[PDB]
């Protein structure tokens, strides 16, 4: 009945399909775990999306956001590496424990990002940066594409983030193409927030903050995620669409409703303009599958209507409601309604402190109550979150830094010039 | 759908001391906090006061010590408290609770 | 969880004729699972025939085979049949039974066409035309 | 994932009525189609009454209008009132979650239906 059907130990020999040395894109290989179709977990510190940021040592205490915590120790013993992957993989159980992120795990996996990389209009081909390298025990590599790559922190420990590789000239996560999503996030720390009551010494699930990312990644990897331009200028620092629309609630209805229904318009657009790029069609290339294999498969991605005559469309409503799961169902304050856990009530709650974690036993951390375990004294009032009833399982690193007590008044900053 | 309505706003002298009213439909004063700004014809929309659903208060310049703004933690209804009011106070009253705006009560001196 | 595959049926015949290969299950499920089956001559690549998903009948079959060979599921007692019609000696080959476990299954999705998406995998059984 | 439950059924003379009842308190219900199957012993699991989330109801021709499905997004129920029944409806009704983009499948345990 589990989301990943293998028991993973981090020490367990490579065989090349599922436990495998890889290499991204842009080194010599890592070993990574395939937890799922699509979706891989590299226990490792990311020094490897972005080798300007392959340094694990603190910058300069100026340079240093008030929010950040540092610790080029951490995720390097082969116990550390084999805890993380434990831990990621019970918070993807987690997720999939509610029917919220089930659905949102399957948008997941059937989000291939799109065979849109030919310079011939008929031909379908892949996008080499949605593909990591897979060593074979033959020593040669394999191009294997997937969706979602689960990797340690870089310096920063505590910014968690959702990245993709792009395109020269195209926006992969904008154009409704999609790309293969890398996720810095660590199951090993948690983030306390101060909610008051209607004395706030309670701390987030981390499942909602993978959860987070997933939405994120879920966002980018059907090519509907906002411009990381749009961005609302905070006063009394700034706040994108894409983070307010994330977090949903009452958050999301800092979009207007004509930004969104825009948005609703460009993309039933982009879709029936990939659904016609499907139709016109004639070539494949570099693949043992057909074109109509290819076609069907991006069909069931983006739910496309098939006509008696293998012509694709899409069903107005079909697309409205699968643009209304990605973006308005698939919210953190959805998966914090689901959970049925405490949490940060807008995501302008800039305030964080810093807790170590382990919640990979059972007796910390379940997959269908998280801290708040059956039956005990934290079921009641949410006290597996209260670090200090809970003490055995929250371990304070950094202290709240009191910077962000104050009203955030948003105001959207306007069009500027880039390069 | 939420909502912010706003009341007390009238004609005030400048001895005597007003108070406004913001209340909403599903407590949001709790997530974000509250602010109140007034716009004057002839100037710009001014913050005038901000307090968190923590109730640290913050006040602009101008106001400083005659504005007063309360909250009262559980409470859905937010109050701002103005004594010794002077002509600077002639302006439309608008309260703010993250994304959702009131639609004013205007203020006017003798 | 784990699922165990044996494959029988694999013999001599001549060209042109039928023949039908068993995939026996035996795990806990099955649910959610895609059933594959691959042909290897000793020496090439180990190719893909065909593949279905066993919860919604979703069907895929290779050039190769397209038209000639046909999927059959039993869940009377938990087994996969490759139809095997209109036999050519390009076909002799050791048949591979695999499955893959993915959540989207379910439905008319299509199932996997590539070797490293299965995980589960059987002995395989020789044809010879 | 989630246990689904119905409850309601039982015996009734025949000419009756009943209500069948299935809570899916824990799943999305919007982007499914709940509906209402028919299982006689011997016979195949039939279609019964489907309605989707706007309201649109689906009825099968073995229904003459005898069956009224009701959805309640709220509390995230339905209902399924059954009127004139007949020896033919004799069967165990299961309540099924159908999601609108064909993602996966719920079904419920059943509950039994019989009229003499
Ligand atoms: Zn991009
Ligand atoms: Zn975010």
């Amino acid at each position: 009945f589990p989301f990943v059907n293998k028991q993973f130990n981090y020490k367990d020999p490579v065989n090349g399909v599922d436990i495998a040395y890889i290499k991204i894109p842009n080194m010599q290989p890592v070993k990574a775990f395939k937890i799922h179709n699509k979706i891989w977990v590299i226990p490792e510190r990311d020094t490897f999306t972005n080798p300007e940021e392959g340094d694990l040592n603190p910058p300069p205490e100026a340079k240093q956001v008030p929010v950040s915590y540092y610790d080029s120790t951490y995720l390097s013993t082969d116990n550390e590496k084999d805890n993380y992957l434990k831990g990621v993989t019970k918070l993807f159980e987690r997720i999939y424990s509610t029917d919220l992120g089930r659905m949102l795990l399957t948008s997941i996996v059937r989000g291939i990002p799109f065979w849109g990389g030919s310079t011939i209009d008929t031909e379908l081909k892949v996008i080499d940066t949605n593909c990591i390298n897979v060593i074979q025990p033959d020593g040669s590599y394999r191009s294997e594409e997937l969706n979602l790559v689960i990797i340690g922190p870089s310096a920063d420990i505590i910014q968690f983030e959702c990245k993709s590789f792009g395109h020269e000239v195209l926006n992969l996560t904008r154009n409704g193409y999609g790309s293969t999503q890398y996720i810095r996030f660590s199951p090993d720390f948690t983030f306390g927030f101060e909610e008051s009551l209607e004395a706030g010494k309670f701390a987030t699930d981390p499942a909602v903050t993978l959860a987070h990312e997933l939405i994120h990644a879920g966002h980018r990897l059907y090519g509907i995620a906002i411009n990381p331009n749009r961005v609302f200028k905070v006063n009394t620092l700034e706040v994108s669409f894409e983070e307010l629309r994330t977090f949903g609630g009452h958050d999301a209805k800092f979009i207007d409703s004509l930004q969104e229904n825009e948005f609703r318009l460009y993309y039933y657009n982009k879709f029936k303009d990939i659904a016609s790029t499907l139709n016109k069609a004639k070539s494949i290339v570099g693949t043992t599958a057909s074109l109509q294999y290819m076609k069907n498969v991006f069909k069931e991605k983006y739910l496309l209507s098939e006509d008696t005559s293998g012509k694709f469309s899409v069903d107005k409503l079909k697309f409205d409601k699968l643009y209304k799961m990605l973006t308005e169902i698939y919210t953190e304050d959805n998966f914090v309604k689901f959970f049925k856990v405490l949490n940060r009530k807008t995501y302008l709650n800039f305030d964080k402190a810093v807790f170590k974690i382990n919640i990979v036993p059972k007796v910390n951390y379940t997959i269908y109550d998280g801290f708040n375990l059956r039956n005990t004294n934290l079921a009641a009032n949410f006290n597996g979150q209260n670090t200090e009833i809970n003490n055995m399982n929250f371990t304070k690193l950094k202290n709240f830094t009191g910077l962000f007590e104050f009203y955030k008044l948003l105001c959207v900053r306007g069009i500027i010039t880039s390069k | 759908q939420v909502q912010l309505v706003e009341t007390g706003g009238a004609l005030v002298q400048p001895g005597q001391s007003l108070t406004l009213s913001c209340t909403t439909s599903e407590n949001v004063f709790g997530i974000y906090g509250m602010a109140w700004l007034r716009q004057a014809p002839g100037r710009q929309r001014e913050l005038v006061a901000s307090i968190t659903s923590r109730g640290t208060a913050h006040y602009h310049d101008s106001v400083k010590g005659r504005f007063t703004i309360s909250r009262e933690s559980g409470k859905t209804t937010a109050y701002l408290q103005t004594t010794s009011v002077n002509p600077e106070d002639t302006a439309i009253y608008y309260c703010n609770s993250g994304p959702y705006w009131g639609q004013g009560t205007q203020v006017t001196v003798s | 969880s784990q699922v165990q595959l044996v494959e029988t049926g694999g013999g001599l015949v001549q060209a042109g004729d039928s023949l039908t290969l068993s995939c026996a299950a035996t795990g806990r499920t099955l649910d959610y699972y895609a059933l594959g089956w691959f042909r290897q001559v000793p020496g090439n690549k180990r190719e893909f025939v065909a593949a279905i998903n066993w919860l919604g009948g979703s069907t895929y079959y290779a050039d190769s085979v397209r038209g000639r060979f046909t999927l059959s599921r039993d869940n009377s007692k938990s087994t996969l049949y490759l139809n095997m019609n209109n036999l050519i000696p390009d076909d002799t080959a050791v048949y591979y039974c695999a499955a893959d476990f993915s959540i989207a299954y379910s439905g008319t999705y299509p199932p996997a066409y590539a070797e490293y998406d299965y995980d589960y995998w059987g002995q395989g059984t020789q044809v010879t035309v | 994932q989630l246990q689904l439950v119905e409850t309601g059924g039982g015996l009734v003379q025949p000419g009756g009525s009943l209500r069948l009842a299935c809570v899916a308190s824990e799943s999305v219900f919007e982007m499914y189609t709940v509906a209402w199957y028919r299982q006689a012993p011997g016979k195949q699991r039939e279609l019964v009454a489907g309605i989707t989330d706007e309201g649109r109801t689906n009825y099968a021709d073995f229904v003459k209008g005898r069956f009224t499905i009701s959805r309640d997004n709220s509390k995230k129920t339905v209902h399924l009132q059954m009127d004139n029944l007949n020896p033919e409806d004799t069967a165990v009704y299961y309540c099924k979650l159908e999601h609108d983009l064909g993602y996966y499948d719920y079904w419920g345990q059943g509950t039994q239906v019989t009229v003499s």
